[PDB]
DNA sequence: ATATTGTGCAAAATGACAAAG
RNA sequence: CUAAGAGUAC
DNA sequence: CTTTGTCATTTTGCAGGTACTCTTATTCAATAT
């Protein structure tokens, strides 16, 4: 406050958090990854390779034409425009997302590339080296190669710079956060795909039966190259008791596990001592030397680099190399396939030998029991591929396809001497269709579910979907919540199904790095004293720290403390990109630096000595908080102070799981920084008795995700209840966007009267939950009132329902196009007439007017036609009794859903990309809560309505207050949802006093204080109230827990689930009832239902279920051959089995049609299931 | 439906709301709650099946 | 969306107190509890009816009318 | 003929079957059908 | 397994369940719409001519 | 078995053709496979 | 209805508008009236007609409702106005250019059929403030008398 | 201008292979 | 219509 | 000389039950009639 350098309090950190969410937003990672892809990755993809050279040799039979031509095509800079749409008439205009959504277009922008076509000629003189020269035809000329879909709010989108008023003008909700694509009018979101990081050596113990005990492997990969995965493995043969423990490496394109010493000698290290120095860095570590002796004894037979290269080449799986060139072949394999991530050039054999020695050293350390096998679940060893890298690799493949097509076309046209045209060379449809297919359907190629339809049921649902990570599914246990997941993914938010643990959600303050070029950091290291790896001799520098950058051992340092200090200083002042992570392992004497993309990190406060106060203190003080407050208030004149200002001045730091291994974090500043009668109501906390902190948590409540941040008092609940609420709040019904009235979504649900919670958390005002609430504050009583709320049922107040509690709007949109079956076979929107139309639906067409669309305002019920469409067919056909040449049109109308009804809200007519007219009809109805609808508190206390009582029948307090809901007491004890009770108490206090209850998790708010405040208001301190029975007016012997509570209306309503079927449509193949209530299907009578009926012993009922209720088919067989090959003319009363030549040995049997189909499929597969009606053997 | 008690014969009572209604005591063999659980109903179509359903 | 006409629990008419409530909060700089008491909302059912309302209709009013006369 | 409204202009148009679906005033290709003239009855419950 | 050991059947219903302390142990509450959908074939007999005619 | 399964009947020389009920129609996958079998049969017969 | 609210949304809000019911006994139920749908002996017809002619938001109140049917001298129909400003319930809001024209028919009903017909709001009801009849067993931790605040009616009975 | 054709158990089975007569 | 995929309820 | 038991590979078939909703896509392109 008054003092500028005073230490901050736990209340101040929220200002910091606000600044963060001002600069970043909720979907910062999506936009950042896409912007990185568009700004830099496209150009790298284009420039890599993509120089098609075609050397048309002279092929000179006579020397008169001894000229060799060389046609090359190169690609220059790439230009990406603003999103625009073509048209049927050819006019091209700017496309805005709330036109792409309505017209089923693709929010995509064209890509152009500067193509330079060079041609060289040389004089084809045999023996003389060819010299190529230009012909001065240096033609260059941007060409359209396809369209890149643009994610909304990205740097290339129209909405990136839009203000709130502009967003309102463009029919865009200002609360919409972007981070998604519009493909064919559908919002598609890319789920972050989790994978294991590359260029990291991992050592694993193998199972007992296998002859190899330990395996050290690296999944080498290079970002700036072909991006190919080569897995090197170093394996230790022999169990612990075995004597011949020899280490063998598995080189790519090699059929055998070459001994390591042979590789070392091949790279150029002949002496045994030098190899052992490369592997073992300590002379005193004689155990490792003893374990390593078998390898050199194995490779004693080779004592020359050329000999070892020949040995490897002999094992070469190519088997297309002559004896003398095997050496070169081996060299090539060691240069371009062995450890690609280090280098693809030559002259770095020493580096690769050092890296191999390092891997062997790690393997031997694991085998010597000096270190545990690497944890596969450590989150620092994982990476998340966001939209950026996914589109990067997809576009790399697709552009490689396109350039291969270009080269093939050029070769074909030069061979056939035809003219060359760029427009006929480039097929933009390749890139466009590839990207559109990959984004429209989840399958990411030519994996699945990589792109998903964005969830728009509720605002929090969309926020959670936009921060979702999926792990494709070894001997690990990925489903467990790891220790390293702290502060990076939500501890409690995951599906309960098969995906439990595999599908994760980001923490509120967690971000994914987009990747930076490591060259500046390498230059810094070289300048600051990093000894190059080439002239590194371990004996003269035993206690040297190995420096790794992106998994590439670049050298060693002799004073790592100073190097780490200066690197930290550089990163804290912004010279190094803050996303760069730097870890120093003192015990292993290693220094790792990671700058690649996909690393997940969170921000933390920095703590330094602060000699003025004589003890550790946060770098942030009250002055910075004051400046942040001033900037925030100005936004709602002084110098702007943003989160980036905190980052640049070294106030906050970005830490990932790997760096988090080497730091100590204080949970809260006010209690853990200062050196050391207590309230019994407060929870017990430990001071940790340690003062060497390096960082402080900005706020512990930030470990939760978007969905978990809505829970009030999540630390007073059983964790599975938190997980249930996290899963169930996405099904909460609220207001998903403020512009729902201009969007033609397939389904939309809206509350009439959303209410912000009485008990609210501090983190939910960054999630806009108070602006777009998804529930209501219902007056809840916990009572065994009538027994109709047992087993999770609830009693809802009918009078509250009558007055608008939990009422809802529901919108459904039906889309329909007219398609060109031929050049002049256009479909037509119209009102079909029974006189000249076929297969007109049994519903009423009377509500359509003459354009084939109902007009908004008309009430529609189930099976009524809302879109009238007809398709032309070939005339002059007579059948069916009433089919004539007049019936040239077949009905293609769209009826309303069979069960649904409502008012046609709106209808929208437009044209598609092809120029054909199409329509969208949105119908509106009202969902009023009733018996069977599902409601849930914010603590996993789900339940359906058992019954509804009017106000006069509900219990009432002395003030006449009656509950909106009554829930059973028995739901409380077993589930241990204490937070539910605490939130009810806090809500009662807040409603009485007019404040808002602060239900944040890790605050010092106790039930004692809430009870005292409630007592001051004149009520019983524990929330109990004397209630009276509604029926008789007598006092209830027991006092009732009573108060407001926030409840969500869930999407599961009984009217969308009730379904019955006497008889209906049958499946065409099996003649069994169809599947699904949308098709009037039948219920599955599964195997174990049959087993239960068997156990009951009711045979006739089982037969009736399987035959009369599903499919009973009468078939004819003959007594000679049990096959169904009997021709039966029932009207003529003639039965005959050809082959057997009989006409009186026939029987009829009633068998399931599926059984007849099975027997026919057996016969078609050359098996005779002969059926016989009498016994030939005794039992 | 893990055991024979999870499939039992009941007497119909026609009620004016859109949910199946059952006694609280019979929920234990069905392992059924009222937090969104759904249940299935089969109608016998002959006197024999009707009779053995009622008697077994 | 817009202030409810009546309190859900008891049925007291609170749809005519939204503008007065906002006026009390803004012009008179009263805290929420005193304003609610001044308007006559004594039972906490009515108090939560008016205190927790979110007036989304304002946002809806920012978009240009679809059918403008 | 049948009446429509430009999604952007809000201008009222009359379109026949053969007419191209565009706004004469501004060329917008998105049109919304006009409100029905038949009275609509709502229960106030 | 999919069509012979277990198959989809007619005359079946499915919906959400609710408790009712006012129903007998062997009683099940059936929604009126479901009762109007699912049917039973009763053979016409001198004993049930009157009520079957009334139902028709 | 002498009457129901002799070993030389494990060799196919006449493929039974299931009726359309087994492969109802957009033709069924079995119909396409039978068409391919007929194509290969005709090709082999002509080459012979 | 060119507003931002759904038609049945506004219909629900209108049904919840309190109306003068002093002479409701002189009105008949629509069910036992011999007219076809509604007449003057069993209903009151109101009309709402609002337009957004102002550049600022225009508030559609319940004072804008106009009785069109002939009340025949009864004292029913008029929307109840309570606040000092004179504007009744805030039915709706209109941006400039938006319009809302509609006609309401009001019948007589009871709160059993729908809570919108309830005239009672909350009804406080208490007896035996001192628990001399022992109709309740007071939950407590240390002392029931201290932990349960005394009701205001305790002054009207002897402890 | 359009039809036609270029995954992790874990049991079972099997094969290779040092010792035995 | 068919197929594939995704999300979800108990 | 052929067993003979014996390990180390190869197959190889499976992987709860019901139920709901939505979305996309049905071989691309070159050649010849
Ligand atoms: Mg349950
Ligand atoms: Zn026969
Ligand atoms: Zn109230
Ligand atoms: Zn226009
Ligand atoms: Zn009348």
């Amino acid at each position: 406050f008054e003092d500028e350098s005073a230490p901050i309090t736990a209340e101040d950190s929220w200002a910091v958090i606000s600044a963060f969410f001002r600069e970043k937003g909720l979907v910062s990672q999506q936009l950042d990854s896409f912007n990185q892809f568009v700004d830099y990755t496209l150009q790298d993809i284009i420039c890599e390779d993509s120089t098609l050279i075609l050397e048309q040799l002279a092929q000179h039979t006579t020397e008169s034409d001894n000229i060799s031509r060389k046609y090359e095509i190169s690609f220059g800079k790439i230009y990406v425009t603003k999103p625009m749409v073509n048209e049927s008439d050819g006019v091209t205009h700017a496309l805005y997302p709330q036109e792409a959504r309505l017209r089923n277009l693709t929010y995509s922008s064209g890509l152009f590339v500067d193509v330079k076509k060079r041609t060289y000629e040389a004089i084809d003189v045999p023996g003389r080296e060819l010299k190529y020269e230009l012909i001065a035809e240096e033609s260059e000329g941007k060409v359209f190669i396809g369209r890149l879909p643009i994610m909304l709010r990205s740097k290339n989108c129209y909405l990136s710079e839009a203000t709130e008023s502009d967003l309102y003008k463009l029919k865009e909700c200002p609360f919409d956060m972007g981070g998604y694509f519009i493909i064919n009018g559908s919002e598609k979101v890319l789920i972050a795909q989790e994978r294991s990081a590359g260029n990291i050596v991992q050592v694993f113990k193998k199972a007992a039966p296998s002859p190899i005990s330990h395996v050290a492997e690296i999944r080498s990969a290079l970002e700036k190259g072909s991006r190919f995965i080569s897995t090197l493995q170093v394996k230790l043969y022999g169990r612990e008791g075995s004597s011949a423990r020899t280490i063998k490496a598995t080189l790519p394109y090699i059929k055998q596990d070459i001994p390591i010493v042979i590789i070392f000698r091949a790279l150029g290290i002949i002496p045994d001592g030098e190899i052992l120095e490369h592997i073992c860095y300590d002379v005193n570590d004689w155990q490792m030397l003893e374990m390593l002796k078998p390898c050199v004894e194995d490779g004693f037979v080779i004592q020359d680099r050329e000999t070892a290269l020949d040995f490897i080449g002999r094992r070469g799986t190519a088997l297309g190399i002559k004896k003398e060139k095997r050496i070169q072949y081996a060299k090539d394999i060691l240069q371009k396939e062995f450890l690609p991530h280090i280098t693809q050039l030559e002259g770095f054999e020493s580096r690769k030998a050092f890296f191999l020695g390092y891997m062997i050293n790690r393997l031997l350390l694991c085998a010597l029991d000096r270190k545990d096998q690497d944890d596969r679940d450590h989150f620092g060893k994982k990476r998340l591929d966001l939209a950026g890298p996914l589109l990067a690799q997809l576009f790399k493949t697709l552009f490689k396809k396109l350039t291969k097509d270009i080269f093939r076309y050029m070769q074909r046209t030069v061979e056939e001497a035809h003219d060359f045209n760029m427009k006929l060379a480039i097929n933009a449809k390749t890139i466009t269709s590839g990207l559109k297919y990959a984004l429209a359907t989840g399958n990411w190629g030519e994996r699945a579910g990589v792109s998903q339809v964005l969830n728009r049921y509720t605002y929090s649902s969309t926020l959670s979907h936009l921060r979702r990570t999926n792990t494709p599914i070894k001997l690990a246990k990925p489903r467990q919540l790891h220790n390293t997941h702290w502060g990076l993914v939500c501890p409690a938010e995951t599906p309960e199904g098969q995906a439990c643990g595999l599908v994760k959600n980001l923490s509120l303050m967690s971000c994914i790095s987009v990747g930076t070029d490591p060259m500046p950091i390498i230059t810094f290291l070289s300048e600051w004293g990093m000894e190059p790896l080439e002239d590194y001799v371990p004996h003269q520098s035993p206690d040297a720290t190995r420096v790794f950058v992106n998994g590439v051992w670049h050298g060693v340092h002799r004073n790592p403390a100073r190097l780490m200090e200066t690197l930290r200083t550089l990163r804290r002042k912004g010279d190094i990109n803050p996303e760069v992570s730097m870890i120093r392992d003192i015990r292993e004497k290693e220094l790792k630096i990671f700058t690649d993309a996909g690393r997940v990190y969170r921000p933390l406060f920095i703590v330094e000595d602060d000699e003025s106060l004589g003890h550790k203190e946060l770098k942030v003080r009250k002055g910075h908080i004051a400046k942040l407050m001033a900037t925030e208030y100005q936004d709602i004149d002084v110098e702007e102070y943003t989160w980036s200002s905190l980052l640049n001045e070294g106030l906050v730091e970005y830490i990932d799981a790997e760096e988090e291994e080497s730091i100590l974090i204080a949970m809260q500043p006010e209690d853990l920084e200062p050196a050391e009668d207590v309230d019994p109501a407060k929870r017990i906390r430990v001071s940790h008795h340690a003062t060497t902190f390096t960082h402080c948590e900005i706020h512990p409540s930030m470990i939760l995700g978007v969905a978990a941040s809505i829970i009030p008092f999540p630390d007073h609940n059983q964790s599975p209840r938190n997980t249930y609420q996290s899963a169930m709040g996405k099904q909460a019904m609220g207001v998903f966007l403020t512009n729902y009235n201009v969007r033609m979504d397939t389904m939309a649900n809206i509350l009439y009267y959303p209410q912000k919670p009485l008990g609210t958390t501090r983190a939910m005002e960054y999630l806009k939950f108070r602006e777009l609430p998804a529930g209501q504050n219902a007056i809840v009583a916990i009572a065994c009132y009538s027994g109709y709320n047992q087993e999770d049922s609830m009693i809802m107040n009918q009078s509250s329902i009558d007055r608008g509690l939990f009422r809802s709007l529901f919108f459904r949109s039906y889309m329909d196009q007219e398609k060109k079956y031929g050049m002049s076979i256009t479909e037509t929107f119209e009102k079909p007439q029974r006189t000249n139309t076929l297969r007109m639906k049994h519903g009423t067409y009377d509500k359509l007017d003459d354009d084939g669309l109902i007009a908004p305002g008309v009430r529609v019920s189930g099976e009524d036609v809302i879109i009238g469409k007809t398709t032309p067919i070939s005339p002059d056909e007579e059948e069916l009794g009433q089919r004539t040449a007049y019936h040239s049109k077949r009905d293609a109308s769209t009826p309303l859903r069979s069960t649904e009804n409502g008012i046609v809200d709106q209808v929208l007519v437009t044209t598609n990309q092809d120029g054909l007219k199409f329509v969208k009809v949105r119908v509106r109805t009202t969902k009023i809560p009733q018996i069977g609808d599902k409601f849930a508190s914010r603590h996993g206390q789900k339940g359906t309505i058992g019954i509804t009582y009017r106000r006069e029948d509900m219990p009432f307090t002395a003030e006449g207050i009656v509950p909106d809901l009554i829930i059973n007491p028995h739901a409380i004890p077993s589930r241990m949802t204490v937070a539910h009770l605490i939130e009810c108490l806090l809500s009662k206090v807040a409603a009485l006093s007019g404040n808002e209850g602060d239900a944040s998790p890790f605050t010092d708010i106790t039930v004692e204080g809430i009870s005292k405040l409630l007592r001051e208001h004149g009520y019983q301190s524990r929330g109990f109230e004397v209630m009276y029975n509604g029926h008789t007016g007598k006092k209830l012997m027991a006092q009732i827990f009573f108060g407001p509570t926030y409840y969500q209306r869930l999407r599961h309503m009984v009217d969308d689930k009730i379904h019955a079927r006497a008889r209906g449509p049958m499946q065409v193949l099996t003649r069994q009832p169809v599947e699904g209530r949308s098709r009037d299907g039948g219920l599955r009578f599964g195997e174990m239902e049959r087993d239960c009926m068997i156990a009951h012993g009711a045979a006739s009922f089982l037969k009736e279920r399987l035959m009369e209720a599903s499919d009973a088919f009468r078939v004819h067989i003959c007594g000679i051959c049990g096959l169904m090959t009997v021709i039966a003319k029932l009207n003529h009363n003639q039965f005959e089995c050809k082959g057997c030549d009989n006409k009186i040995d026939i029987y009829q049997i009633h068998i399931p049609y599926a059984a007849k189909l099975l027997f026919q499929e057996l016969m078609a597969m050359n098996i005779t299931p002969r059926l016989y009606t009498d016994r030939s053997r005794d039992f | 439906s893990l055991h024979k008690m999870s499939m039992m014969a009941h007497r119909v009572k026609v009620i004016p709301y859109s949910t199946f209604r059952l006694n609280l005591s019979v929920t234990s063999p069905y392992n059924a709650d009222f937090d969104g659980d759904e249940m299935n109903l089969h109608v016998p179509q002959s006197e024999e099946t009707r009779a053995e359903l009622s008697q077994l | 969306m817009i202030v409810p006409v009546r309190c859900f629990s008891c049925g007291k008419v609170v749809g005519d107190k939204w503008e007065s409530y906002l006026n009390l909060l803004q012009e008179d700089e009263l805290d929420e509890g005193t304003a609610l008491s001044r308007l006559g909302l004594k039972r906490y059912c009515c108090r939560r009816m008016i205190l927790t309302h979110v007036d989304l209709i304002e946002k809806f009013l920012r978009y240009n009318p679809l059918e403008k006369r | 003929t049948l009446k429509y409204i430009c999604a952007e202009c809000s201008s009222k148009l009359s379109l026949s079957r053969t007419d191209a679906v565009r706004c004469k005033d501004c060329g917008h290709r998105i049109l919304l059908k006009a409100r029905t003239k038949r009275l609509v009855q709502f229960e106030a419950r | 397994r999919g069509n012979l050991m277990g198959k989809r059947v007619d005359f079946s219903a499915r919906t959400v369940i609710s408790g009712d302390p006012n129903l007998e142990l062997d009683q099940v509450g059936v929604p009126k719409s479901i009762a109007k959908t699912l049917t039973y074939p009763e053979v016409v007999t001198p004993y049930n001519i009157d009520r079957l005619t009334q139902l028709v | 078995n002498e009457v129901f399964s002799r070993p030389e009947w494990m060799i196919l020389t006449c493929l039974p053709v299931p009726p359309p009920p087994v492969r109802p129609s957009g033709e069924d996958d079995l119909t396409f496979k039978l068409a391919d079998i007929l194509k290969a049969n005709i090709s082999l017969e002509t080459l012979e | 209805n060119t507003t931002v609210l759904a038609d049945e949304f506004i219909a629900h809000r209108l049904g919840l508008i309190p109306l003068q019911s002093m002479d409701i006994e002189q009105l008949e139920y629509s069910r036992d009236c011999f007219c076809e749908d509604h007449c003057d002996k069993c209903s009151v017809v109101l009309t709402l007609q609002a337009f957004g002619e102002s550049e600022s938001t225009t508030n559609v109140y319940s004072k804008d409702l106009v009785i069109v049917s002939n009340l025949m001298g009864r004292n029913i129909g008029h929307p109840i106005i309570q606040d000092k400003e004179g504007n009744g319930v805030l039915i709706c809001k209109l941006r400039k250019g938006q319009e809302l024209k509609l006609t309401c028919v009001a019948k007589k009903g009871i709160a059993k059929e729908h809570a919108k017909w309830g005239p009672a709001a909350a009804i406080e009801f208490e007896y035996d403030p001192w628990n001399k009849l022992k109709h309740t067993d007071y939950w407590y931790e240390q002392d029931s008398a201290k932990e349960w605040p005394q009701s205001k009616n305790c002054e009207y009975e002897d402890p």
